[PDB]
């Protein structure tokens, strides 16, 4: 790889750098060097990785979106026809998209996933790896959806049986685990319901257990347990 | 509805 | 070159949808095939063609100027060593910013200037060859600095000569044309004078002409005439 | 101070 010359504390260094910068592209090239020389992630390093794929793979689903919107009016009754163009184009950045979370997908397989075993480290992994089957998910139209929407479904429920028995209810990876996996449910398998109680069963259990914390982690817990009841808000 | 916007370390 | 199997209709028509997507990499990728197609651009497509390259060299300014204000503090008294990784990350971008105003620069000499006759065309091309000079600049530290100035100096010279000649004071690419080359003054030649006197005569002389105009083409101009008159009130 | 931004066509 590229990055194979690079020191694994450089790589780190200069993922820092690219997010300041907005280069995003290149700061998961720079994670992902940092991935592949072989040492486990530590949090901060963790987050690094996922917010580096998080706005690459951002930016595809957005131009995707933007695309199918455009070629779904092309297909309606009395649309002039305007040749292949729009499905190319559409399908160019679908396969784009597809290779991102292919990648990160490989990195998780390959093989973070197996040496994570504290549950901050474990649970995160596999709730990047239920995210990236949700994106690619989102575009999958063959033979291979319901597969793909089941190993979304897999991988989000292994971080949930791990992150109710061995996380809090506030901690923050396993409300955003269960905010994702929520969202999973409305908007990929089509159960508004499960979604739902879900995300109200978390709000819940999570406001219970706020008088456990500081300040700075009572901060950390509202914040995406507001997330939690914009979602209510919108769907109920 | 959102996701966790995740894009900010 | 890799677009040089599609149409050049289709290319164009890639382009405005990269446009919506707001995939300004793949714009430019599509308009510099069909640049490259060998036909000349109608007013349309150069100003895709601008927006598109625009778009790519804007995020790379951006992020070098926010890599170069951490290199300079780091060389500042009191701050810690941090090793080579600063100027290495900031000399990628630099290298890659450089690398698309070289692009830019090789289409307007392989052949779009040389084949523009008409002042619309011919005024656009030089402006758009100072403004890629002129970003070149902006980064140039070495024994090349002064030519490259002096390149971006000569381009906007030559299209402000003919917008002068061939184009009312309203008409909205000479209108940018002085804007830009007042930036030029004020940022990169050290003419600060020249700047506000080259604004301020642009901007009464087309405020003179306005009474021509029809309403939408006054819109055009008053919109570039209070970017002028913004840059005078930061520079007085 | 502003160039033209040209960044929508």
């Amino acid at each position: 790889g590229a990055m194979g010359s690079m020191e694994r504390a450089s790589l780190i260094q200069k993922a820092k750098l690219a997010e300041q910068a907005e280069r995003y592209e290149d700061m998961a090239a720079f994670m992902k060097g940092a991935v592949e020389k072989g040492e486990e992630l530590s949090c901060e390093e963790r987050n690094l990785l996922s917010v580096a794929y998080k706005n690459v793979v951002g930016g595809q689903r957005a131009a995707w979106r933007v695309l199918s919107s455009i070629e779904q009016k092309s297909n309606e009754e009395g649309s002039e026809e305007k040749g292949p163009e729009v499905r190319e184009y559409r399908e160019k950045v679908e396969t784009e998209l597809q290779g991102v979370c292919d990648t990160v997908l490989g990195l998780l397989d390959s093989h973070l996933i197996k040496e994570a075993g504290d549950a901050e480290s474990r649970v995160f992994y596999l709730k990047m790896k239920g995210d990236y089957y949700r994106y690619l998910a989102e575009v999958a139209t063959g033979d291979d959806k319901k597969r793909i929407i089941d190993s979304a479904r897999s991988a989000y429920q292994e971080a949930m049986d791990i992150s109710k028995k061995e996380m809090p209810p506030t901690n923050p990876i396993r409300l955003g685990l269960a905010l994702n996996f929520s969202v999973f449910h409305y908007e990929i398998a089509n159960s508004p319901e499960e979604a739902i109680s879900l995300a109200k069963t978390t709000f819940d259990e999570a406001m219970a257990d706020l008088h456990t914390l500081s300040e700075d982690s009572y901060k950390d817990s509202t914040l995406i347990m507001q997330l939690l009841r914009d979602n209510l808000t919108l769907w109920t | 509805a959102g996701s966790i916007p995740g894009r900010r370390s």
